[PDB]
RNA sequence: GUCGACGUACUUCAUAGGAUCAUUUCUAUAGGAAUCGUCACUCUUUGACUCUUCAAAAGAGCCACUGAAUCCAACUUGGUUGAU
RNA sequence: AUCUGUUUGGUGGAACCUGAUUAGAGGAAACUCAAAGAGUGCUAUGGUAUGGUGACGGAGUGCGCUGGUCAAGAGUGUAAAAGCUUUUUGAACAGAGAGCAUUUCCGGCAGCAGAGAUUUCAGCUGUU
RNA sequence: CAUUGGUGAGCAGCGAAGGAUUUGGUGGAUUACUAGCUAAUAGCAAUCUAUUUCAAAGAAUUCAAACUUGGGGGAAUGCCUUGUUGA
């Protein structure tokens, strides 16, 4: 009864209220308010980025799994 | 339906058979258990009744107050209740929206009538001696219980003549004359 | 549920069938209507090992009409298909499940054994080691299953390494069943014979040894006695010099019985062996005397010796030396003993010498047998 | 004098801390405890049936045929050498 | 005793008041029918179902695995040692059924012979 | 004394090979008599269905459609209505 209940949560799991009960969880308030401030300054930081892409003709679009290299010692 | 484990309970909490929001508690069946009511829809006739009465009442109140057409008809309402006997007292203009349920019709039937005339011991004893041609509201036999007595027609409910119940009491005190037929 | 799935296990060999010209498919619908019932009882409550017998019986009997209907539609004695060895694993499989949900009937035990052992060619030898390994794990304390893995070792095998360890642990687990050491006494002859006749065998084909003698199983038989002796003694504990007396005599029925043995063992060292085992009752047992505590079993063995100096001979073949001896070591036998127990000791030596060669031989067609009569006259 | 002002006397108005229940998961808390296809037995509660008391009352009614029960009469058997 | 009238136990139960209840309150019968509750009993046992779809099994061999012993090496220690450790290797021995591989053989036929419970069983000799 | 109390034991009288209570079942009547079945101008009743299908005729609210609601306050989301946006 438990393996069928998981397989069938994992079949249905991109179901709208499905996800809505599943992604469910009481979080602190100091966390809540801290996601929705992280949010706003992601907000922020895509609309300058936006202008500028629209200043700059050709602007290299970096990864999200490159961002946080400064570098390495050998180079590949 | 056996009785709900927890986690089930949970998940099943609207669930029941036997009570809905739109039976209203089953007001009406414990009404027709309470005055012996054999008939399903005599509760909503007499609902409907009382619903007309609550909202002529309504409007006469949304009246202003110092109208001589809303107190003359509050005053014509309250009078023609009471000498049915809906309604036990005329003091209150409030009691026609408080004081007029299905119950205060029910308590002017027959046998509620005649259990309170000590006539029958219980409700369902004077249902029973109705049907059973004893009763006479004047010189007329009544066999339908759900007929409705006024305050001036309770003086003349009485047995009927020739009633095995009549005589009964009347041999009980030992005053049975057999020339009056008893 | 489990019914279900093993039914579905049985899908297959019903596909095969009916693939083959051999079933129809409502025959196939009927057979398989019969192992649904016997599923269910198998695998719901309040099952006996009788259900398992019948649906064994059942899955037989199928066989049986598979075989005769490839015989006669085909014309192959067998096809190259999963129907010819499906039914048989699933007979094997409800014997492993039933000896698994009831490992206490012994009869259920033999006939999966039975069962594996008959479907040889199909079956392994680890298959009948692992049912033994259970069986014996399961039932330690049963004398029987550890004599019938040992004889399955020995006749089917020829394993005498394994029958040896099995004979060992088994009395391990067994001390006190006399008829564990009988066997083991009889298993360690054979093999001794066996090697004896096989030295004969090369002897002949072309062109001593402790081993040979027989003294493995004179050690087994006497460790066999002071560990039955010790095993009789701690079951039933002057009365304890009664109950000792009670456990030298119920030692000696089992001596006379290895005497008997050996008297069947014709090509071992007979002789030899009713030396050793009389030098042993001779040697003073239960600290007191032989002799003077059964001068009954004293005297018997004194007649058994005389008379087997001369039994292991033929009649026919006699000799005259041989049996004066015996009657010489008889009389001294009788200077030794009592009044009463020397003339019981005489009426049973004439009875024996009678029985042996006056029956056997007249004395008018031997000229010893006279002198036999005469001897027998005198005693 | 159902008049005011002042004086006096009296009447009535507080509030908190904690927990649980209430969303067809979640009452906002991770300090909590519950996810399984029935086989049988025992006990308990409830309601139907049939009969009935307190304790009556009313009979969808009349004829005909055919069963049954009960009480007397009569006959039979047992019984003062003892029925009930 | 046409003596006395208190007590104790039955019978009876009006008035007031108090509490509860209300299609009036019960009773009897059962291998009856129905709706539920509680507690027991019962191997009640797939933590990934069986030894197999000739896509297979059995026998054998090779490899692997297990155990202790012996030898060698290494590490440690020593004035030399002894002792101790070893995820080091080799050899002999005893195994397990518990893995892997097989381009070995056998699950065709004929015949001989033996054994078991007239049939069956493996085996041998031929052949395919 | 009375008993319009109960339970009994007995007479007169009545009186034809018995009498008295109780109860189950079935039939007739309880309105005023013109026969059964069907696809019905006829056929069947033992059915037929192995002629049972063709042709003809046949389409309004241009879907009108809760006359069907106990009373007083409401209506997030439904539903109804109206307006609007984009196709």
């Amino acid at each position: 009864k438990l393996e069928y209940d998981e397989k069938l949560k994992e079949r249905f799991r991109h179901m709208p209220e499905i996800k809505r009960i599943s992604r469910h969880r009481h979080v602190p308030q100091v966390i809540k308010k801290a996601q929705e401030i992280k949010n706003i300054e992601l907000s922020s930081i895509k609309r300058r980025e936006a202008n500028e892409r629209r200043t700059r003709k050709d602007m290299p679009y970096i990864s999200e799994r490159k961002k946080q290299i400064v570098g390495t010692v050998h180079k590949y | 339906v056996r009785k709900l484990k927890h986690h089930e309970q949970k998940l099943l909490k609207k669930v029941d058979f036997l009570e809905w929001k739109q039976d209203q508690g089953h007001r009406d069946t414990q009404v027709m258990r309470t005055y012996h009511i054999q008939n399903r829809e005599d509760y909503h006739k007499y609902n409907r009744i009382c619903g007309d009465i609550r909202r002529l009442a309504n409007k006469l109140s949304l009246l202003p107050p110092t109208d001589p057409f809303r107190r003359k008809h509050e005053q014509l309402l309250l009078d023609k209740l009471y000498a049915m006997g809906v309604l036990t007292t005329k003091s209150k203009i409030s009691d026609l929206e408080n004081k007029v349920t299905v119950s205060a019709i029910c308590r002017r039937r027959l046998p509620v009538i005649m259990h309170r005339l000590k006539m029958a011991e219980t409700i369902q004893d004077a249902v029973k001696f109705i049907e059973q041609g004893h009763v006479r509201v004047g010189p007329n036999l009544i066999n339908d219980p759900a007929y409705l007595v006024t305050r001036n027609m309770e003086d003349y409910v009485t047995w009927v003549d020739n009633s095995k119940i009549k005589k009964t009491l009347l041999r009980y005190r030992n005053q049975i004359d057999d020339f009056d037929f008893s | 549920s489990k019914t279900r799935y093993y039914l579905e296990q049985c899908i297959p060999e019903m596909d095969d069938l009916v693939e083959k010209g051999l079933f129809t498919k409502n025959e196939v619908s009927l057979i398989m209507k019969k192992r649904t019932d016997f599923e269910h009882r198998l695998n719901s409550r309040g099952s006996s090992i009788n259900d398992y017998i019948k649906y064994i019986n059942y899955e037989s009997n199928v066989n049986k009409l598979r075989a005769k209907r490839c015989k006669r539609i085909l014309q192959v004695k067998k096809t190259n298909s999963l129907s010819d060895w499906s039914i048989q694993q699933r007979i094997g499989f409800i014997y492993q499940r039933g000896t698994n949900k009831f490992p206490q009937d012994l009869k259920f035990w033999a006939m999966y054994l039975n069962y594996m052992k008959a479907r040889g060619n199909q079956t392994s030898y680890k298959k009948i080691h692992n049912i033994y390994n259970q069986l014996l794990k399961l039932h330690p304390t049963n004398v029987d299953i550890w004599i019938s893995c040992a004889k399955y070792e020995y006749e089917v095998h020829a394993n005498f390494k394994s029958c040896r360890n099995i004979f060992q642990n088994g009395l391990r687990f067994n001390p006190d069943v006399p008829k564990l050491w009988y066997e083991y006494v009889k298993f360690e002859l054979n093999f001794i014979t066996k090697l004896i006749n096989r030295r004969k065998v090369m002897g002949l084909i072309n062109e001593t040894n402790p081993a040979l003698r027989g003294d493995i199983a004179l050690t087994i038989f006497d460790v066999c006695m002071k560990t039955l002796g010790k095993h009789y003694i701690n079951k039933h504990k002057k009365m304890n010099i009664e109950l000792n007396k009670e456990t030298l005599n119920y030692l000696f029925s089992e001596s006379l019985r290895y005497i008997k043995l050996f008297d069947e063992f014709l090509d071992l060292e007979r002789d030899y062996l009713i030396n050793h085992v009389l030098q042993f009752w001779k040697n003073d047992m239960y600290d007191l005397s032989l002799r003077k505590d059964l001068p009954e079993l004293y005297l018997k063995t004194v007649m058994i010796d005389i008379t087997l100096n001369i039994r292991y001979m033929p009649v026919e073949k006699l000799d005259i030396d041989q049996l004066q001896l015996s009657v010489k070591k008889y009389f001294a036998y009788i200077s030794k003993l009592d009044s009463a127990s020397v003339k019981s000791l005489k009426n049973e030596y004439r009875s024996y010498l009678q029985d042996n060669y006056l029956k056997k031989m007249n004395a008018e067609d031997d000229p010893r047998y006279k002198i036999l009569d005469l001897i027998i006259s005198k005693l």
